[PDB]
RNA sequence: CUCAGUAGCGGCGAGCGAACGGGGAUCAGCCCAUUAAGUUAUGUGUGUUUUAGUGGAACGCUCUGGGAAGUGCGAACGUAGAGGGUGAUAUUCCCGUACACGAAAGGGCACACAUAAUGAUGACGAGUAGGGCGAGGCACGUGAAACCUUGUCUGAAUAUGGGGGGACCAUCCUCCAAGGCUAAAUACUCCUGACUGACCGAUAGUGAACCAGUACCGUGAGGGAAAGGCGAAAAGAACCCCUGUGAGGGGAGUGAAAUAGAUCCUGAAACCGCAUGCAUACAAGCAGUGGGAGCACCUUCGUGGUGUGACUGCGUACCUUUUGUAUAAUGGGUCAGCGACUUAUAUUCAGUAGCGAGGUUAACCGUAUAGGGGAGCCGUAGAGAAAUCGAGUCUUAAUAGGGCG
RNA sequence: CCACAAGUCGAGCAGGUACGAAAGUAGGUCUUAGUGAUCCGGUGGUUCUGUAUGGAAGGGCCAUCGCUCAACGGAUAAAAG
């Protein structure tokens, strides 16, 4: 035991890996699992994703819908339960992302009530769900 | 490299909780002719078929 | 955990440094890890268009009854190129760091555990000559040995440097191929003990 | 970590030429020739474990029926005989005894005779 | 490095593909006519490095052997147990290695001072900004197309002035074009020195280990090989014999070995001889297979071993491609050597390990697989085109119904 | 009913309505053919978006228009020997 020749993987860690073409006994000889001729069996062979065979695709025969909104790229959303990685009792935008829950170029951010918390928090200009709310003033907290 | 999104298909579909959405055909144009009941019901969204979400995860690997 | 000196003092010591259990399997992926960022990595071949001349192709495509043929590097003929060329590669592994701490205290433990950890209250010696240092480990019954100290001595480095299967090291350079491949583990107790703060 | 193959190949080219010892011409001296033959070899082989038993059953019953003939039976007639009698003594100890100890055989056909009777 | 294959562009196809912000490396500004930082030459001084070199520890006996460094026993050095050689495998036999010294003379670099030059024909920027026409560049294909460049035609205001903020207007914010110089972090290897390799070992590795870009081919540009190994030491065989004073061999001699004798280590296969044993000149075919007499040698004397195989049942090669091949369909004259599912990145699934409502760092720093680095990424919430709401949300006049959750 | 994209029948609820004294009937015509995806644009609305801000341009959503794309799942806007 604690020896460089005594020292082994657990149990299925480790597998070898397949070798197309080495003869009729290891199963895969010959063809190598490409079946018999045809395109697919060439090399490079398969297909681009999306094609299928010339009818127009599934992605082409439907109509494009929507636009892109903008601020919903610098908008962020925080579950309640995250409220816990802040240090200090004071829930902001800067001290979220001082905690890293919130990304450094979002302008904006709203708590929505997915978990649970137990301490005290001062909230100040982040915005609140109708829940979240009720939940920070059952742990003893307040808004602003 | 990076896997590349095929930018028509991210066009037309999205993602929802356990699959993807996407809208109907055949309400673009040459609408006069149709029922009031086939405008009503192509209106709106539906889910993608569970025949072609394969690809439509490997054409839109990100979303 | 509390374990003796050679002199019959007792030192105690953190359980999660030295007490955990052993987990060969993390300790296996560890130390293959460390084998294999070991690695140099460095040849090459050439392939069909590295390997000199082959521009033009050797003869006419139909009528002489010779197999086709584009070039004379082409894999196939001797002197050709090779066919999946090799060029330099990296051989290092990401190793989590919470895996290592855990790999190394499991190795320290399993030390402590067969016997092969000594303890000391101070190792040093008074001039850089081999004969001190091996009557030292000779006395000791450490002939074979790797030695951790808080820091090391000029003198204990130059004694040491000649003599085989013994070497001597730092307390924050232990590596876990080097804490099993010696026979013992001679640590002086400060050493031990900036390795438990450390934790592992 | 470049592999030489010419230590194993030889070795499994001599294995087969070795196997391929005795037969005519390039069968036993060329491998592409030398490696078919053995192949058929054994199919023959496998097949013929099977022919075997077929044959030899039929020279058992080929003694039989000349036994039973001299002593004034057909082989159909003492097989039946013998059944009828309870005696469940196999074609090949039949046989044997019909080729070395006739008087035995007489006997034998006599009891078949009488359990037809 | 990330943001991010996101925003966008696109016969809205195939594809192309940012920026803002954040984390790092490196950090530096100085001037337009009495003219700056800086840079380059030359000369002097100091420092450093480089081009020959010197010394450099410690082993004996015994056995096998042609030969000892190997066996057995017991010693010595180690700031030297890197490496190479020596008749087989050496810390102590040799060259070296650690370490300690060393330059008449010449070269490189750094710093300081001194003298030139240069920066510097340039003094706040008019045929300029802007505009019409045609093109080019911007991730951006004329698009709602801003911004940059200009071939052609034109053409301002000039600090109460002018440019930009993606058509455009107003308001705000921000900067000062039509004059310049500037180190580092970045890119590379014809070369020089040292060191290294889960790189090759003579069909490999450079085309080329060898008198190779040679022989050879072509008018020419150009193309382009094959070919390494006696022995530790030539001790490379004096002399005799056959033969043509040839080639070649038999003796002798050398050597541990000459079937190591010169294109000489080992000496495989295809292919070609000689010798011995058995079979074979009345019998029709993929050549074997299952039986089976006789003969020869060996012998543990047989219910044994080796070689051969009269006679006999059955029996139309292999690969590929095909509905289907003995096929008179394809491929192979034979042997030996080489010859075809790889590598990098991204992503999904399975197994396994760590940690676990959390998991994890990237670039980079780092006497460097450690330790730092939390930017970023994935998970923890969905609905809606979106604004918006949020365990709900969308649709709707509807709290009805219904869709996604 | 169906590979997908599509296609077909539908009781019942709410609002407004027509014809009936009323119970009621009516979401085109006895039914099964009379047809064309996507892209790109046009028109009418709209409590959406709007690249510093207020607007606007442009885009989105709802309704609707333009193919003998008849080789009728339609490779180009654009092609004979
Ligand atoms: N019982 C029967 C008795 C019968 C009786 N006797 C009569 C009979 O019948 N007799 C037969 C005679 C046999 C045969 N005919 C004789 C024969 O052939 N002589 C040939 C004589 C000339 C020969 N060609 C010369 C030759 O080639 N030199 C080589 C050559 O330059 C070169 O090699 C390559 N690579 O090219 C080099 C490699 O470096 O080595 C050289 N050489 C070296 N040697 C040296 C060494 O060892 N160390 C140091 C260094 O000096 C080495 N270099």
């Amino acid at each position: 035991t604690l020896r460089l020749n005594e020292l082994a993987p657990a149990e299925g860690a480790k597998r070898e890996h397949r070798r197309l073409g080495r003869g009729i006994g290891s199963g895969v000889g010959k063809t190598g699992g490409r079946g018999i001729k045809g395109q697919k069996s060439r090399k490079s062979g398969g297909v681009r994703p999306g094609f299928e065979g010339g009818q127009t695709a599934i992605y082409r025969r439907l109509p494009k819908f929507g636009f892109t909104s903008q601020i919903a790229l610098k908008t962020a959303e925080v579950r309640l339960s995250e409220l816990s990685k802040v240090e200090g009792d004071i829930v902001s935008l800067e001290t979220l992302k001082a905690a890293n829950v919130v990304r450094r170029d979002q302008i904006r951010a709203r708590i929505v009530l997915s978990g649970e918390i137990t301490r005290a928090f001062t909230v100040q200009g982040v915005a609140l769900t109708k829940g979240a709310k009720a939940a920070i003033e059952a742990a003893g907290g307040k808004v602003e | 490299a990076k896997l590349k999104t095929r930018r028509g298909a991210a066009k037309r579909f999205k993602a929802t909780a356990n699959g993807f959405k996407r809208k109907q055909a055949f309400k673009r144009h040459i609408l006069t002719k149709k029922s009031a009941k086939r405008i009503r019901q192509l209106r709106g969204c539906v889910m993608v078929h569970v025949s072609d979400v394969a690809s439509v995860r490997r054409m839109c690997p990100y979303i | 955990m509390n374990l003796k000196t050679v002199s019959g003092s007792a030192v105690e010591l953190s359980e999660v440094a030295f007490g955990r259990e052993f987990n060969e399997a993390l300790v296996h992926q560890v130390v293959t890890a460390y084998l294999a960022g070991g690695r140099q990595g460095t040849r090459a071949h050439k392939s069909r268009a590295d390997v000199s001349g082959g521009g033009k192709k050797p003869f006419r495509q139909k009528g002489t009854g010779r197999a086709r043929a584009g070039s004379i590097r082409s894999p196939i003929w001797v002197g050709g190129g090779k066919t999946f060329a090799a060029r330099p590669q990296d051989w290092s592994q990401k190793v989590n760091r919470k895996m290592y701490r855990g790999a190394m205290q499991c190795i320290l433990a399993e030390l402590v555990r067969q016997d092969r950890l000594v303890l000391v209250e101070e190792f040093a010696v008074a001039a850089p000559k081999t004969k001190e240092l091996l009557a030292k480990l000779n006395d000791l019954n450490a002939a074979r040995a790797l030695i951790v100290t808080d820091a090391v001595d000029e003198n204990l480095y130059l004694a040491a440097r000649n003599l085989p299967h013994v070497d001597v090291v730092d307390a924050t350079a232990i590596d876990p191929v080097s804490l099993i491949a010696f026979d013992k583990v001679v640590m002086s107790v400060a050493a031990a003990k900036k390795i438990e703060v450390e934790l592992g | 970590a470049r592999v030489k193959r010419g230590v194993v190949a030889h070795r499994r080219h001599k294995k087969i030429l070795a196997r391929a010892k005795g037969y005519y011409g390039a069968r036993s001296r060329v491998y592409r020739v030398a490696f078919q033959a053995v192949i058929k070899a054994g199919q023959y082989a496998y097949r013929d474990r099977r022919q075997k038993k077929r044959q030899f059953r039929a020279l058992w019953i080929a003694r039989i029926n000349a036994g039973a003939r001299q002593n004034g039976l057909s082989y159909s007639r003492m097989i039946d005989g013998l059944k009828k009698a309870q005696v469940i003594i196999d074609r090949r100890v039949l046989a044997d005894i019909a080729m070395h100890d006739a008087v035995a055989f007489a006997a034998l056909a006599e009891k078949a005779k009488g359990a037809l009777a």
